[PDB]
């Protein structure tokens, strides 16, 4: 996407400070939770019925933590998130039948969570500037499907 | 909400729709498949090629259910109730993609009733759509 | 946007066979029918109350007329939609004040009104065709929002 | 549909919020201009700026709604008539502009509230805010 480069030097400082397997942990856990039909894609994950059954589960956090892995990665080329997310945007698509509507809420959530976990470090500003990373990574996900 | 004006363009639409219904149901899954290529991912089981049985098939029970609910505008909640607990708790469509089928079933519509299809039945017709998907959604949390 | 060329042929034969100023009047006219909030651009224009007042608005169907052959010259420019609606992003956001979400309604009642009109011949895959250049021109006029 | 234990969550959770209503009111609205600068259309006679009064006066009124529809959650379309008047005939605000506001007073919830803002409660109050969207823009058509 399109940064100017204090929003870029906003997202990179905040995320030197982000334990990448507890938020991711976090974000995928509270998505199941807050948007429970995304549960659909996690059957073979056992226990899921409340949510501290979710938050607890240790496959929703082992996959949190492969997912925000995979996020981490893409900060380091905000210049070519499509570039990068291409693989995953096809097996996505062809293999795992992800609505990419998905990324947009997971989006959202792991938002939350940064709001929650810094407090008011994460300011307007820098709140914006991971609102345009987050789109951008759902698009660059979204962008192979057919 | 549903005026009674509402209810009156919602009868007399479907009503010409009639027997075509089931026809109707499957070209507009089959324009949602062509103009919104991500609502494909709920159906990876499908044969989704212009004119399978399965979609011909799936056309009906949606064209069926529609009709259902005509018959009943004024106790939707309670006709659907089935289908409110089958989407929300089994097949877990992302509420977006309703919006997208109702844009198609509108759109299949409008080709096939160039009379019927006033501004205001347009209207009328919208607003159906949306509260039949308030109401299939209406238990997901 | 990208069509293949035989996207772009079904886009340009219908659209040979559109009376511009006709499906102008319809579409704006619908919209403000359909979604009335929408109406709140509009309030110098008159009488607006019941749906035949405003198919029936002869300042409808002036603007809607303005509004489809721009449109209309945006066809032309199908490779570069961006570049061709810049200045009127800019007005549309700056002078204007309207929330780019009408431009994403207004495109899917012009859907409605080529279906309407043209019946059978409007079929799926020209549905198809049509969405891609509505979501195109929607999103070339949102761009130069701030 | 909110269940009894999405009540307790936002009364509880509201209630932590007490006095520092407005205060967060106006910080959600600083978020939403930032983050989707398309809302700002709606706001072209006020100065946007930080700190300014207009904004910081407009958050007091929005919390303060919502301060009434906590306390009425049984019965808020009654409660919020006046306002879904308002914003149906008046000021005529895109819905999907609800969402928007919605998830920025969702993430200045969580960044005040690091102990309430557990994953139950988050989702409580996610609903209630759909509800309340739902409530505003039920007189639109
Ligand atoms: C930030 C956005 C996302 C990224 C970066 C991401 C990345 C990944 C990666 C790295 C894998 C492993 C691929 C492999 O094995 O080769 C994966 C698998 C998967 N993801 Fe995504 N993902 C994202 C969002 C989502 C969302 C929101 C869902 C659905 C709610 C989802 C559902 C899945 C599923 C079901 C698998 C398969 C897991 C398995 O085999 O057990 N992902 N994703
Ligand atoms: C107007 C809204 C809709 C209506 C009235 C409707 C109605 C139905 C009905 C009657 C069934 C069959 C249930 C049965 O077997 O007893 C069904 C199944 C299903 N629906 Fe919905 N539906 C709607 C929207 C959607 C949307 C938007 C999607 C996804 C884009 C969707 C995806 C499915 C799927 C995946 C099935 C299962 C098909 C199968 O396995 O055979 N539905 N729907
Ligand atoms: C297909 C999308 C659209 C295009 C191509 C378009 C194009 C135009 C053009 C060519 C003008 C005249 C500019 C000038 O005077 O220099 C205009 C004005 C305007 N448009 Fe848009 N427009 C579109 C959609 C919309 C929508 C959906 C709305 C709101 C519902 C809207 C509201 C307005 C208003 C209020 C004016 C000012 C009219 C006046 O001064 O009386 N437009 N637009
Ligand atoms: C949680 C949902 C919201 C609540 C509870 C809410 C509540 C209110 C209230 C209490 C007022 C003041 C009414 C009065 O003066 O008597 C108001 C005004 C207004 N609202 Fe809403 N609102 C909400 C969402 C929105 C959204 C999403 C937008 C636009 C992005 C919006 C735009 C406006 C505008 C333009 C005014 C007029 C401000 C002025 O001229 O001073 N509202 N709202």
């Amino acid at each position: 996407v399109h940064l100017t480069p204090e929003e870029k030097s906003a997202v990179t400082a905040l995320w030197g400070k982000v334990n990448v397997d507890e938020v991711g942990g976090e974000a995928l856990g509270r998505l199941l939770v807050v948007y429970p039909w995304t549960q659909r894609f996690f059957e073979s994950f056992g226990d899921l019925s409340t949510p501290d059954a979710v938050m607890g589960n240790p496959k929703v956090k082992a996959h949190g933590k492969k997912v925000l892995g995979a996020f981490s990665d893409g900060l380091a080329h905000l210049d070519n998130l499509k570039g990068t997310f291409a693989t995953l945007s096809e097996l996505h698509c062809d293999k795992l039948h992800v609505d990419p509507e998905n990324f947009r809420l997971l989006g959202n959530v792991l938002v939350c969570v940064l709001a929650h976990h810094f407090g008011k470090e994460f300011t307007p500003p820098v709140q914006a500037a991971y609102q345009k990373v987050v789109a951008g990574v759902a698009n660059a996900l979204a962008h192979k499907y057919h | 909400v549903l005026s009674p004006a509402d209810k009156t363009n919602v009868k007399a639409a479907w009503g010409k729709v009639g027997a075509h219904a089931g026809e109707y149901g499957a070209e507009a899954l089959e324009r949602m498949f062509l103009s919104f290529p991500t609502t494909k991912t709920y159906f990876p089981h499908f044969d989704l090629s212009h004119g399978s049985a399965q979609v011909k098939g799936h056309g009906k029970k949606v064209a069926d259910a529609l009709t259902n609910a005509v018959a009943h505008v004024d106790d939707m909640p309670n006709a659907l109730s089935a289908l409110s607990d089958l989407h929300a708790h089994k097949l877990r469509v992302d509420p977006v993609n309703f919006k997208l089928l109702s844009h198609c079933l509108l759109v299949t519509l409008a080709a096939h009733l160039p009379a019927e299809f006033t501004p205001a039945v347009h209207a009328s017709l919208d607003k159906f759509l949306a509260s039949v998907s308030t109401v299939l959604t209406s238990k997901y949390r």
